[PDB]
């Protein structure tokens, strides 16, 4: 149980770290006033195919 | 008796079981960093204006 | 000259955020995307653009939305040529000098929140979401964006929420 439950906290975090790299991608991708980042999806390729 | 406290076997299978632990631990700190490093890869991208 | 920026400004469709009967801030929508103040309370005066769901960024306080393509047919003008000297907004002129806006004291306040830059194009350069008093004068909190498509937000130290 207390080898699970590390586990289990450690995918927690790994959620956590997710969600923040998701963010630290929208960051710059706020809008931005334009509508237009293709290039930095190109290189970041964070992921959630934008978009058409 | 004997009766001693190895605590008890089973090398392979011991270190197997071991080794299934901590690894996580590992990954989670490994995209601690990475995420602080992104971070100031955004950080300098804003200071670059 | 500043009349005819105001013009522009009347032109420019904007709306309020009203809570109780009251404006505690502005949203607006640039380059085809709606961008609406987090910090703020109440909803936007448009019921259309109210229809729209939001996403939050923790980041700078602050909320976006898309905008419906036959809506987009009008929208603001964005640029990221932002050279230092003097722009126009709704409260009158703006220094711009060091990549901040300063103010001659008494101008801004809560609830001017979403308040944008324009220059002599009429082009948008920065908007304003807060400031704090500096003497003579008050500097204003910012977010702008440089060639690089980079979202950067100036905001001075212990800056209140204007």
């Amino acid at each position: 149980s207390i080898c699970a439950a590390i586990a289990t906290v450690s995918v927690a975090a790994s959620t956590w770290l997710f969600c923040r790299s998701r963010v630290a991608c929208l960051t710059p991708y706020r809008l931005t006033p334009n509508a237009r980042i293709p290039f930095c999806l190109a290189v970041l390729c964070c992921a959630r195919t934008a978009r058409a | 008796h004997a009766q001693t406290f190895t605590a008890a076997v089973s090398k392979t299978a011991w270190t197997w079981l071991t080794s299934l632990l901590g690894g996580s631990a590992v990954i989670i700190i490994i995209g601690l960093v990475l995420a602080t490093i992104v971070a100031m890869y955004v950080l300098t991208n804003q200071k670059h204006n | 000259k500043r009349q005819r920026m105001v013009m522009k400004l009347e032109s420019d469709k904007t709306f309020p955020i009203m809570l109780e009967g009251k404006i505690n801030g502005y949203a607006c929508v640039v380059g085809g995307k709606l961008f609406r103040p987090m910090h703020v309370e109440g909803k936007i005066d448009n019921d259309v653009l109210a229809a729209l769901k939001t996403k939050k960024a923790s980041k700078y306080d602050l909320e976006y939305a898309d905008v419906p393509q036959n809506m987009r047919a009008d929208t603001f003008k964005y640029t990221h040529e932002k050279p230092q000297g003097y722009y126009s907004w709704h409260h009158g002129a703006v220094q711009y000098e060091n990549g901040r806006f300063t103010v001659p004291k008494g101008v801004g306040a809560k609830g001017d929140s979403g308040r944008p830059i324009l220059d002599n194009q009429g082009r948008v350069v920065a908007i304003v979401l807060g400031g704090v008093n500096e003497g003579s004068r008050t500097a204003l909190s910012v977010v702008m964006w440089n060639e690089k498509g980079v979202t950067v937000k100036y905001t001075p130290e212990n800056c209140e929420q204007w």
